[PDB]
């Protein structure tokens, strides 16, 4: 009693999930915080 | 200013030429390798050597 | 006289490398394409 | 204000139960990843709305409009805006694995939930799970348990993004005109 | 008074900007470093080709070591030419167990 | 300089640089990640303008349509199996008509 | 002149 088959189909998603995902993430932000700040930033004129 | 600007402004394009060549670089990297989500294509590089599929 | 059928062994066919012009074409007509308008919009906004 | 008080008894209440979620995923089975169980944003989003509720009882009692105040109102925002990356950094890895877990057939074995993705040819990736008391107990209830924690980052991260535009506005909206 | 970049933060803005381009020319030495080491030119790797259909094509002398075929892998010719194996002054050794084919010299 | 607007648009400009350039090194990171880089190739595979080299054993799915196998100038190349070792040859219509076949004990 | 994006 010794079966053996390799039908394994290795591939690496782990290091792309850690790697691209974060940065990719951070940019989005990055973006549309920069979008809002820019709509915003004295759109209201505080009198008296 | 009337120097310090000039300055400014010309590391500003030079900070975004080199970043716009290393883009199109790695861009053309990834294009030629057939680089995909899994990884390179069909080659997988293992601690022990290689695992062609 | 024939032993064996096996209709697996297919040899690679005669292909010919893919052209690798066109592409490089693109990607290198649009970071040109770009560096020519900043090129023109640092003569507009630095010289007026 | 009011506002931030109500928006830190959110946090709070959003981070204790994704953290109860994650502690539930744990539990369940120890067949998936670090990764996968974001227990660790939630407790971070913890450690961030206990801060806030410091804050605002602080702000409440005493030393209202010193410079220090607002030298760590900053290090609030930044922490609060870390807060809302890891949401949402775990929104996206809960959205792949459940896209990859949503186009597949299962099979039961003896002691693990072996199967394969469905596969032009015979070979593919295999996937084997943990003391699987069913597989289709195990799957058919994490899917669920999936969709909720992911209705559930997205709305901490959606509170956070609120509390990092709150204060700002506050600052950098209103300019002064009358001396 | 004045508008602008006035004190501390334009000491702090030209920091984060001398930053940004240390930042930028180190990424673009990584990347010459890769490209000079694997030999990427505009013809492709310069020693393999990947194809769309899933097939790699090496172009240069290659030096497998030990080759451990596993599945649906028989070693074949190219197509329709030959299948030459050769010997460089050490004999070609067959083996099955205890059963043999050796083609040494003489 | 710098009075208005053209502060609120250089602002916006280096943030979309500094988030493009943060892609740039995610990806660039990635590369080294995938290709287990070193000073001298990727992984155990050196690399050289020669050609390519290997340190270890290489696993192989599917079939090897290579031109010539050769051998190791200080090594004998020994092929090995365990059921049996055949070696094929095709008429011009793609049919086995003759092979050798080393096997269990003939 | 308080400067922000
Ligand atoms: C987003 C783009 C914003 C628009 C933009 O850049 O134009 C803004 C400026 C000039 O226009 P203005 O608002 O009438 O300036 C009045 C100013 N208060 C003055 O009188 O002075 O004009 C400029 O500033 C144009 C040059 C932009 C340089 C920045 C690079 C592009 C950023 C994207
Ligand atoms: C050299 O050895 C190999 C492996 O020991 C032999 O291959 C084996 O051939 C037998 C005979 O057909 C196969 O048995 C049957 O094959 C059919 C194919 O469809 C399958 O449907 C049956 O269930 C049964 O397995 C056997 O599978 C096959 N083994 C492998 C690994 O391919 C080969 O015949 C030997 N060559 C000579 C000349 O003796
Ligand atoms: C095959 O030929 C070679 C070359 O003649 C033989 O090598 C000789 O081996 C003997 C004893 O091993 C030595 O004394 C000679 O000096 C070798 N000759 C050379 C030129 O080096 C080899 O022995 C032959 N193989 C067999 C099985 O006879
Ligand atoms: C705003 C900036 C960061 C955008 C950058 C876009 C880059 C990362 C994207 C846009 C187009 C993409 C390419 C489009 C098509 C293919 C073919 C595919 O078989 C392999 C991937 C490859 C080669 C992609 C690689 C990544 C790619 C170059
Ligand atoms: C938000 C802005 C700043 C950047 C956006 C970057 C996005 C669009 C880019 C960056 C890297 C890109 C990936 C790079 C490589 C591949 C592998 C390919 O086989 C499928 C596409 C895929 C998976 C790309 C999808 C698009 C992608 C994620
Ligand atoms: C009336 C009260 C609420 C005003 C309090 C001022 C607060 C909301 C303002 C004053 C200064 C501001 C900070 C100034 C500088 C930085 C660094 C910058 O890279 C991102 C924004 C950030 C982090 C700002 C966040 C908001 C901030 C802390
Ligand atoms: C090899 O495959 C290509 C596919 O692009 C085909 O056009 C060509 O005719 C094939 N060559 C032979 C000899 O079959």
């Amino acid at each position: 009693e010794v079966p053996d088959r390799d039908p394994e189909k290795s591939s690496e998603d782990d290091v792309y999930l850690h790697t691209v995902i974060p940065a990719v993430v951070v940019a989005a932000i990055l973006l549309i915080a920069g979008i809002i700040a820019m709509i915003c930033y004295r759109k209201k004129r505080k009198g008296k | 200013y009337g120097w310090r600007k000039r300055c400014l402004y010309f590391f500003v394009l030079l900070l975004m030429i080199l970043i716009l060549v290393n883009l199109a670089m790695t861009i053309w990297i990834l294009k030629v390798m057939n680089f995909t989500i899994d990884g390179m294509g069909n080659l997988r590089i293992t601690e022990k050597g290689l695992k062609l599929e | 006289g024939i032993l064996e059928h096996d209709p697996f062994f297919c040899p690679p066919t005669e292909a010919t490398d893919r052209d690798f012009l066109t592409d490089a074409l693109v990607t290198l007509l649009v970071p040109l394409l770009v560096a020519l308008l900043l090129t023109l919009l640092l003569a507009y906004i630095m010289c007026f | 204000c009011r506002f931030p008080l109500l928006l830190a008894l959110l946090q709070l209440a959003l981070g204790i139960a994704v953290t109860v979620l994650g502690f539930l995923m744990a539990s369940i089975s120890p067949s998936l990843l670090v990764r996968d169980t974001p227990f660790w944003a939630g407790s971070i989003v913890c450690v961030v709305a206990y801060l806030g509720l410091f804050m605002l009882c602080v702000s409440y009692q005493v030393d209202e409009r010193t410079c220090v105040q607002f030298s760590m109102k900053v290090f609030y925002f930044l922490l609060s805006a870390l807060g809302l990356m890891v949401c949402m950094l775990a929104v996206a890895f809960a959205a792949h694995h459940y896209s990859l877990l949503a186009q597949f057939t299962c099979e039961t074995s003896l002691d693990s939930c072996q199967c394969k993705l469905p596969s032009s040819e015979p070979l593919s990736r295999a996937f084997v799970y943990r003391d699987v008391t069913d597989c289709t107990s195990v799957t058919g209830t994490f899917k669920l348990f999936l969709i909720i924690q992911m209705v559930l980052n997205l709305v901490c991260g959606l509170v956070c993004l609120l509390a990092c535009f709150v204060m700002w506005k506050h600052r950098y909206q209103v300019f002064y005109v009358g001396v | 008074h004045k508008t602008g970049l006035r004190g501390r933060k334009g000491n702090l803005a030209i920091c984060v900007i001398v930053l940004l381009f240390i930042l930028a020319v180190i990424n673009l030495l990584i990347t010459l470093v890769i490209w000079a080491v694997i030999r990427i030119g505009p013809n492709g790797c310069d020693s393999m080709e990947f194809h769309e259909s899933g097939l790699l094509r090496f172009k240069q002398v290659s030096d497998m070591g030990v080759i451990h075929p596993l599945y649906k892998s028989t070693v074949g010719g190219r197509r329709n030419e030959n299948l030459v194996i050769t010997g460089n002054n050490q004999p070609i050794v067959f083996q099955q167990g205890t059963t043999k084919l050796s083609v040494e010299k003489n | 300089g710098i009075y208005g607007w053209r502060k609120r648009c250089l602002y916006l400009f280096v943030l979309l640089l500094l988030a493009i350039l943060v892609v740039n090194l995610a990806l660039t990171i990635w590369i080294l990640k995938v290709m287990w880089f070193s000073p001298i190739g990727m992984g155990h595979l050196h690399v050289t303008a020669d050609g390519l080299r290997l340190e270890g054993e290489s696993e192989f799915l599917f079939p090897l349509y290579a031109k010539e196998i050769r051998s190791r100038v200080d090594s004998s190349l020994l092929l090995q199996s365990t059921q049996n070792v055949t070696v094929s040859a095709r008429n011009s219509e793609g049919e086995v008509t003759g092979r050798v076949k080393v096997g269990a004990q003939m | 002149a308080l400067p922000k994006m």
